[PDB]
C-alpha cells in the first residue's frame, strides 16, 4: 500500500515551498516550552502535527523544516513521521474519512458501512475521488467502541451509524454543510440506549461522605 | 562475534614467494612449509617447540577486550551526551 | 437540576487549530522549566 | 459479604459519566471535585500513599498493579533532577472506551488527580499523553486546564497550599504502542514510540531521564475521592483484593451496548443483562465473550454463566479484567474471523523493535488468515500454538504477550470449530 | 570492595557492580549467543536472541541489558535457555531469504553460524517472504536489504562513532525498514565499518563483492601505513593475491575499526 522510502517528484521534493506562517511560529514557541530546556527535540511531534494541520499533509520540505526549527536531524524526523499513522505523507483529500474496523465495530456490521461508503464515493479503501475532496480508508480502534459502528471524517467522530446515515454525512460535505458531530441513534454518548439504568438520582453535592478529620 | 578461535595459541611460518602457474595461473609454491599451523594451549609450550626445533620465533602477547561499562539505562540520561536519539 | 439533555456541545465549534490556541494562552500560567545544563544532547 | 452488584448512585466516582450535567468548573464544583484540596495537599504524601494504599487500588491501565505501591517507587529524596507524573490517556485497546467519558465528561477530576497524585510522587508536573485521534476531548481538556489555572487550582501555590504544579496535554500521533508505559515515555520525549527494556524502571529513569511514574486516566481521576471518601469506604466494593468500582465497557452484540460503572466482583452474566440488556437472541444466544478487550483470552458460554468481574476470577478462568472492556459474541458470529482480526491489530500495531514480535505476531496473521479461509492443517493448531508460547514471555513489552492470548484462548475452547472448517475445506477442493 | 557475587552455572564470580548477565559469562568463559549487542556500541536489546534463564524466575532476562543482581545462578544452558534461543532463532529466519551462496558472508556469517549451534534444524514456516527493496548508499558499501535482521547496529555505529545521525528505521511493525527514507549516500572516513559490525550480508563490500569465501583466504596479522595512528589490520589473501584488509583489534591503538582509506 503505503511506502517508507521517498522518492523526489517534481510535487514533492525538497524545494517544494512550505513555511511556517507567522501566526504559526508564535504557536511553536509555545510547544517548546512545556518541555524542559535542552529537551526541545521533544517538541517534534507536535509541531510536525503542527506542519500538517497548515498544510494537510507532509511533504518532504515540511519535514526538512521541523529538522530546521527545531534543530534535530532530518532523519530523526523521518522517522517520527513514518512511524505515527495520523502523519499524511501523501496527499490526500479534504474530508478523510476513516472507517473503524477491529473486531467490536466488526460485529456491528463496519463492513457495510464500508461497503456503502465505497459506492456512494465511487472509490476504494486508500482511493481518493477525483474532487480530490474525499480520500477513504479503514483504520484502527477509535477508540468508541461501544458507539459502533462509527467513522472519522478529519477530526469529529460520526457514531452508531446505519448504512442510511452514513450517506447523509457524504451529502452534506458536498453540499458543504457541516454534518455535526456526535452518535446517530437518539442517544447523545455512551449511555445505554433505551434510557439508562445508572446515575439517575441528582449528583451528591459537595462536602458529601467525607471522611472525618479532613 | 564468536570468540572460539581466539582461544589456542598457533604457531605460522614466514610467508614465501608464490607465483602463478604458466599453464594454468594456479598458485605455485616452492616453500614445503607455507601451510603448517600448528596448535598449542601455552605461550610456553608453542616457545619450547620452536626452541628444540631450531626455529627462530618470534611471540606476540594475547590482546584480551578490556572490559568495559555498560548500561542500558545510560541512553536516557538527564543530562549526559551518552543519551541516545533513537532506538 | 436539568439531566435530560447533552450539556457537552462546545466542541461542535472547534476548529483545526483549537488544541494549539489554548495551549498557547496557557503559556503565560506555566512555571520556569527546569534545564538540563546544556542547549541538547548534541546530535 | 458475597454480594456484588447494584452500586447505589451515591457511590458512583464518575457522577457525570453521560455528560448530562455540566462538565466545566462550575459544575464539577457542585458536584464535589475541587473540594478540601488544600486539606488533602497539606496532609503530606505519607498520608495520600497511605490513603491509595488501603483501598487496594489497582491500576485499571491493564496491568492491575497495586497503586499505593506504585506511587511509593517515587517517595524517595531528590538527587537534583525534577520528578514527573504522566497520565496515560492514550486509550489503545479495542473495546475499551473508558477514559473517553473522563476527558470529556469531567475533565476537573483528572486535573485533581493529577495534583493530588502528583503531590503524593512529589512531581512539579503532569503529562497527560491522550490520543491523537481524541481531539475535541484534548480541546475539552485544555479548557479546563485553562479554567483550574484562571482559578489557582493548579499552577503557582495550588489551591493555596505551597505546591507548584503543571498540566500540560500533550497529543499522540497515532500508534496503540504509545500507550505502553515506556513507549509513552519515550513518545514524549520526540522519539518513535518504541518500549523500553526495564531496569531501569521509570521511577529512576523516566521521561526526560527524570523520576516518572505512568498512570491510567481511571486510576489518577479517582486519587481525589479515594482522599476524600476514605481508604476504606473504597475497600467496601469488591472482594479482597479487588476493591473498588469499575468502568465497564460492553460492546458487540449485546442490545444496548454502553459504558457504565459498576463494583468490583459483578458477576459477568449480571453486567451484560442489566446495564447492557442482555445478548442479542437472548442469553442462550451467547457464544463467547472478551472479558477485557482484545488482549485478554476469550471465553465461551459455560465459563461465563458463574465467573466475577475481577483480576482474580478472571484468572482462575484463564483470561484477565484487562481494562474491563466487554465485548461481546452471539452463535450467529464467525469466531474465527473475529479473533483473526484481532491478530491483524495487532499485526498492524507492532512497534516492529524485537524480534518475536515483529516476525511472531505477522506470522500468526498470516497463520490465522489460512484458518479463517480453512487452508491448513489440523496439525498446525499445535504449531499455532507453539509459536505463541516462544512470543509470550520473550519480548520486550507486553504487545506481543497480549497478541499471544487471543490465539492460545480461541485454540484452548474453540479448537473444534478450527477442525471442522478445515475438513470442509479439503472436501470442497480435492 | 564492592564485587558482587554471582554464579554462572554454580560457579561463582566476583563482578563489579553495574556488571550484566552477558559480562558475567564472559568471566566463566561462557559466550551468550546475540545479534544486537556489541561491546562498543550502547546496548539496545531488540534482538533477543541473549534470552537467559535465572534459577528461581520465571521469565527470561536479556542477558546484554540485565544489570546482574547479587546471589543469582544463570543457568546459561537450562531448557528455558535453550528452548528461548531455539524460537528466537526461528523468527529471525523466517522473513530471511535463502540467499546464503549469493551472500558476501556466507561462511562467516553470525545468522549461520548461530543457526548451527542454537538454532532448531527445520522450519515450520509456510508462508511467504517480505522483500524489502535495496538502497544505494555509495560506491563502499553495498545494501542487499532483505537480509536485514533489523538489529540497528549500523544505526548506533553511524550515531555514535561516526556521528552521521543519517540513518534510521522508517516504518513500522513487520514492515520496519532500516536506511535513509531519502537518497543520500553514507559517506564518512568510517563508514566502511559498517561492514563488519553487520551481523550479515545487508552490508557488504562493494569493492570486495563475489571475490572470495573467508575459509579460502590466508589471514597475515600486519599494519596500516595509510595513516601515522598504525591501525592493526589482518590482510586476507588468496592464493597469492590480497583480498580485502580488515580490523585487527587493538585496544589501546584503533579498537576495532579502521578508516575508509584503510579498507
Ligand atoms: C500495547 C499496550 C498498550 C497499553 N495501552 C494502555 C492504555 O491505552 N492506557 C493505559 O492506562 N495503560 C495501557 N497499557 C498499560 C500500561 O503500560 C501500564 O500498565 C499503565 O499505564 C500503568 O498505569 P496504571 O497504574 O493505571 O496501571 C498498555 C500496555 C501495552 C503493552
Ligand atoms: S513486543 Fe512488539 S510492540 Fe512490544 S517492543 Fe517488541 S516489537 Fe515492539
Ligand atoms: S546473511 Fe547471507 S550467509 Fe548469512 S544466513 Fe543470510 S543469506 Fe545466508
Ligand atoms: S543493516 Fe545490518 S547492522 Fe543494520 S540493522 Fe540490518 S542487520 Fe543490523
Ligand atoms: S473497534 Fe471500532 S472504535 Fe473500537
Ligand atoms: S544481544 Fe541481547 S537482545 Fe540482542
Ligand atoms: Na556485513
Amino acid at each position: 500500500g503505503a511506502l517508507f522510502v521517498h522518492r523526489d517528484t517534481p510535487e514533492n521534493n525538497p524545494d517544494t515551498p512550505f513555511d511556517f506562517t507567522p501566526e504559526n511560529y508564535k504557536r511553536i514557541e509555545a510547544i517548546v516550552k512545556n518541555y524542559p530546556e535542552g529537551h526541545q527535540a521533544a517538541a517534534v511531534l507536535p509541531v510536525l502535527d503542527l506542519a500538517q494541520r497548515q498544510n494537510g499533509w507532509l511533504p518532504i520540505s515540511a519535514m526538512n523544516k521541523v529538522a530546521e526549527v527545531l534543530q534535530v536531524p532530518p532523519m530523526r524526523v523521518y522517522e517520527v513521521a513514518t512511524f505515527y499513522t495520523m502523519y499524511n505523507r501523501k496527499p490526500v483529500g479534504k474530508y478523510h474519512i476513516q472507517v473503524c474496523t477491529t473486531t467490536p465495530c466488526m460485529l456491528r456490521d463496519s463492513d457495510s458501512i464500508l461497503e456503502t461508503l465505497q459506492r456512494k464515493l465511487g472509490i476504494k479503501v486508500g482511493e481518493t475521488t477525483p474532487d480530490k475532496l474525499f480520500t477513504l480508508i479503514e483504520v484502527e480502534c477509535l477508540g468508541a467502541c461501544v458507539n459502533a459502528p462509527m467513522v472519522q471524517i478529519n477530526d469529529n467522530y460520526y457514531e452508531d451509524l446505519t448504512p442510511k446515515d452514513i450517506e447523509e454525512i457524504i451529502d452534506e460535505l458536498k453540499a458543504g454543510k457541516v454534518p455535526k458531530p456526535g452518535p446517530r441513534s437518539g442517544r447523545f454518548c455512551c449511555e445505554p440506549a433505551g434510557g439508562l439504568t445508572s446515575l439517575t438520582e441528582p449528583p451528591k453535592g459537595p462536602g458529601f461522605g467525607v471522611q472525618a478529620g479532613l | 562475534s564468536g570468540v572460539n578461535n581466539t582461544k589456542k595459541w598457533k604457531m605460522e611460518f614466514d610467508t614465501r614467494e608464490r607465483w602463478e602457474n604458466p599453464l594454468m595461473g594456479w598458485a605455485s609454491t616452492a616453500d614445503p612449509l607455507s601451510n603448517m599451523v600448528l596448535t598449542f594451549s601455552a605461550k610456553e609450550d608453542a616457545i619450547a617447540f620452536a626452541e628444540k626445533n631450531g626455529w627462530s620465533y618470534d611471540v606476540e602477547e594475547k590482546k584480551v577486550p578490556k572490559p568495559k561499562s555498560k548500561s542500558y539505562g545510560a541512553n536516557f540520561s538527564w543530562n549526559k551526551r551518552t543519551r541516545v536519539s533513537t532506538k | 437540576t436539568d439531566t435530560t439533555t447533552y450539556k457537552n456541545l462546545q466542541h461542535h465549534d472547534y476548529n483545526t487549530y483549537t488544541f494549539l490556541d489554548l495551549n498557547l494562552d496557557l503559556s503565560k500560567f506555566r512555571l520556569p522549566q527546569p534545564s538540563s545544563g546544556r542547549e541538547s544532547p548534541r546530535h | 459479604k458475597t454480594s456484588f452488584g447494584s452500586l447505589k448512585d451515591e457511590d458512583r466516582i464518575f457522577t457525570n459519566l453521560y455528560g448530562r450535567h455540566d462538565w466545566r468548573l462550575k459544575g464539577a464544583l457542585r458536584r464535589g471535585d475541587w473540594y478540601k484540596t488544600k486539606e488533602i495537599l497539606l496532609k503530606g504524601p505519607d498520608w495520600i500513599l497511605g490513603e491509595m494504599k488501603t483501598s487496594g487500588l489497582r491500576g485499571r491501565g491493564g496491568a492491575g498493579f497495586p497503586t499505593g505501591l506504585k506511587w511509593s517507587f517515587m517517595n524517595k529524596p531528590s538527587d537534583g533532577r525534577p520528578k514527573y507524573l504522566v497520565v496515560n490517556a492514550d486509550e489503545g485497546e479495542p473495546g475499551t472506551c473508558k477514559d473517553r467519558e473522563i476527558m470529556r465528561h469531567d475533565p476537573h477530576k483528572l486535573v485533581e488527580g493529577c495534583l493530588v497524585g502528583g503531590r503524593a510522587m512529589g512531581a512539579r508536573a503532569a503529562y497527560i499523553y491522550i490520543r491523537g485521534e481524541f481531539y475535541n476531548e484534548a480541546s475539552n481538556l485544555q479548557v479546563a486546564i485553562r479554567e483550574a489555572y484562571e482559578a489557582g487550582l493548579i499552577g503557582k501555590n495550588a489551591c493555596g497550599s505551597d505546591y507548584d504544579f503543571d498540566v500540560f496535554v500533550v497529543r499522540g500521533a497515532g500508534a496503540y504502542i504509545c500507550g505502553e508505559e515506556t513507549a509513552l515515555i519515550e513518545s514524549i520525549e520526540g522519539k518513535q514510540g518504541k518500549p523500553r527494556l526495564k531496569p531501569p524502571f521509570p521511577a529512576d529513569v523516566g521521561v526526560f531521564g527524570c523520576p516518572t511514574t505512568v498512570a491510567n486516566v481511571e486510576t489518577v481521576a479517582v486519587s481525589p475521592t479515594i482522599c476524600r471518601r476514605g481508604g476504606t469506604w473504597f475497600a467496601g466494593f469488591g472482594r479482597e483484593r479487588n476493591s473498588g468500582t469499575k468502568l465497564f465497557n460492553i460492546s458487540g452484540h449485546v442490545n444496548h451496548p454502553c459504558t457504565v460503572e459498576e463494583e468490583m466482583s459483578v458477576p459477568l452474566k449480571e453486567l451484560i443483562e442489566k446495564h447492557a440488556g442482555g445478548v442479542t437472541g437472548g442469553w442462550d444466544n451467547l457464544l463467547a465473550v472478551i472479558p477485557g478487550g482484545s488482549s485478554t483470552p476469550l471465553i465461551p458460554k459455560s465459563v461465563c454463566e458463574t465467573v466475577l468481574m475481577d483480576f482474580d476470577a478472571l484468572v482462575q478462568a484463564q483470561t484477565g479484567l484487562g481494562t474491563a472492556a466487554v465485548i461481546v459474541m452471539d452463535r450467529s458470529t464467525d469466531i474465527v474471523k473475529a479473533i483473526a482480526r484481532l491478530i491483524e491489530f495487532y499485526k498492524h500495531e507492532s512497534c516492529g523493535q524485537c524480534t518475536p514480535c515483529r516476525e511472531g505476531v505477522d506470522w500468526m496473521n498470516k497463520v490465522m488468515a489460512r484458518f479463517v479461509k480453512g487452508d491448513a492443517r489440523p496439525a498446525e493448531i499445535d504449531s499455532l500454538w507453539e509459536i505463541s508460547k516462544q512470543i509470550e514471555g520473550h519480548t520486550i513489552c507486553a504487545l506481543g504477550d497480549g497478541a499471544a492470548w487471543p490465539v492460545q484462548g480461541l485454540i484452548r475452547h474453540f479448537r473444534p470449530e478450527l477442525e471442522d472448517r478445515m475438513q470442509r475445506f479439503a472436501q470442497q477442493h480435492r | 570492595s564492592n564485587l558482587i557475587e554471582v554464579f554462572v552455572d554454580g560457579q561463582s564470580v566476583m563482578v563489579e557492580p553495574g556488571t550484566t548477565v552477558l559480562q558475567a559469562c564472559e568471566k566463566v568463559g561462557m559466550q551468550i549467543p546475540r545479534f544486537c549487542y556489541h561491546e562498543r556500541l550502547s546496548v539496545a536489546g531488540n534482538c533477543r536472541m541473549c534470552l537467559v534463564e535465572i534459577e528461581k524466575a520465571p521469565k527470561v532476562v536479556a542477558a546484554c541489558a540485565m544489570p546482574v543482581m547479587k546471589g543469582w545462578n544463570i543457568l546459561t544452558n537450562s531448557e528455558k535457555s535453550k528452548k528461548a534461543r531455539e524460537g528466537v532463532m526461528e523468527f529471525l529466519l523466517a522473513n530471511h531469504p535463502l540467499d546464503c551462496p549469493i551472500c558476501d558472508q556466507g561462511g562467516e556469517c553470525d545468522l549461520q553460524d548461530q543457526s548451527m549451534m542454537f538454532g532448531s534444524d527445520r522450519s515450520r514456516f509456510l508462508e511467504g517472504k517480505r522483500a524489502v527493496e535495496d538502497k544505494n548508499i555509495g560506491p563502499l558499501v553495498k545494501t542487499i536489504m532483505t537480509r536485514c535482521i533489523q538489529c540497528t547496529r549500523c544505526i548506533r555505529f553511524a550515531s555514535e562513532i561516526a556521528g552521521v545521525d543519517d540513518l534510521g528505521t522508517t516504518g513500522r511493525g513487520n514492515d520496519m525498514q532500516v536506511g535513509t527514507y531519502i537518497e543520500k549516500m553514507f559517506m564518512s572516513e568510517l563508514s566502511g565499518n559498517v561492514i563488519d559490525i553487520c551481523p550479515v550480508g545487508a552490508l557488504t563490500s562493494k569493492p570486495y563483492a563475489f571475490t572470495a569465501r573467508p575459509w579460502e583466504t590466508r589471514k597475515t596479522e600486519s599494519i596500516d601505513v595509510m595513516d601515522a595512528v598504525g591501525s592493526n589490520i589482518v590482510v586476507s589473501t588468496r592464493t597469492g593475491e590480497v583480498m580485502r584488509i580488515l580490523p585487527r583489534m587493538h585496544e589501546d591503538i584503533n579498537e576495532e575499526w579502521i578508516s575508509d582509506k584503510t579498507r
